[PDB]
Formats: structure tokens, sequence, C-alpha cells
């Protein structure tokens, strides 16, 4: 039924599906890494906003959830992270001003290649 | 075009000496003029 939302899906599942075969594919050829898992561990976990944090300490020590208390904490976080971005967007940073807004999204800044080298 | 060339880089230089009095001396006939050939064709480009 409405075909319209089936194609996408039909889609989205056939490359999906074929993106799974191709790690299984990869992982029984080249076998895993035993540690830079770690390295992977970690460079998934430096990206993740400092205002998820606070339920990553609150993951190790015990008192996370039972498993809905945290599906409903992380949320909030989310939310703000969410309302964060948005004042970012209009209103910029914490460090950053009007003018300094002004300056980004019009692009008047080029990046700084005396610094690069 | 002999004049009309001339009075436009009096002008700027004009312009230019009157912005910043300081190296307005004598001591920068090679540096005001430096900086009035190069203002005379185009904005300078900074290397970034």
């Amino acid at each position: 039924p409405r075909l319209a939302a089936v194609m996408p899906d039909a889609v989205y599942a056939l490359v999906q599906g074929t993106h799974k075969l191709g790690e299984y594919a990869h992982d029984l050829v080249f076998p895993p890494t035993p540690e830079d898992l770690r390295k992977l561990e970690q460079q998934v976990n430096a990206t993740i906003p400092r205002e998820f944090d606070r339920v990553r300490q609150r993951y190790a020590e015990g008192k996370i959830a039972n498993d809905e208390q945290l599906s409903s904490e992380l949320e909030d976080a989310s939310f703000n992270w969410y309302r964060r971005q948005l004042r970012t967007s209009v209103v910029g940073a914490t460090d950053e001003e009007l003018e300094d807004v002004a300056v980004r999204k019009l692009r008047l800044e080029p990046p700084a290649l005396q610094a690069s080298l | 075009v002999e004049a009309a060339y001339s009075a436009y880089l009096r002008r700027i230089a004009e312009a230019y000496l009157a912005e910043h009095p300081q190296m307005a001396a004598p001591e920068h006939a090679a540096h005001v003029a430096r900086v009035v050939r190069s203002r005379a064709l185009g904005t300078p480009l900074s290397f970034d």
C-alpha cells in the first residue's frame, strides 16, 4: 500500500542490506582489529557533545536506568542541544557577536594559510 | 591623459597621507610612493 512510501523504503533497505553484507565480507576475510577497536571507541566517543557527557558518567555509575528512564533522560539532552544549536544559528555562539555572525555568513574571512604551515 | 592620470595618483596620495599622518614625513619618499603604486592599480592581495 502507498507505493510512494514503499519505494524509498525499498531502496533504503536494498543499500543498507548491501552495506551489511559488505561488512560481513570484510570481517571474515580481514579479521577485526583487537585493540584499534579502542581507537574507534574513543574516536566515536570524542565527538559526543558535552550535553550528553552528563549521562555518559550516569551511564558508568550504576544508576543509568532500568531501560526506560534513560530513554526519557537523553531526550532533554537532545532537546537542549537542539535549542543551543538554534541559538548558535540565530544569535551566534558564546564567543561570537553579531558582527562576527555577519562575517561568517558573508564568507568574508579566508581559512588561515600562514598558520597551516 | 597625462594630467588626468597624474591628478589621479595625486588624489589617492592626498587621501592616504591624510589618513595616516605618521608616515607623511619625507623619510618615506620611497615608502608612501611604494604604497601609492600599489593602491593605484587595485587592492593589495594578502597571500592567504
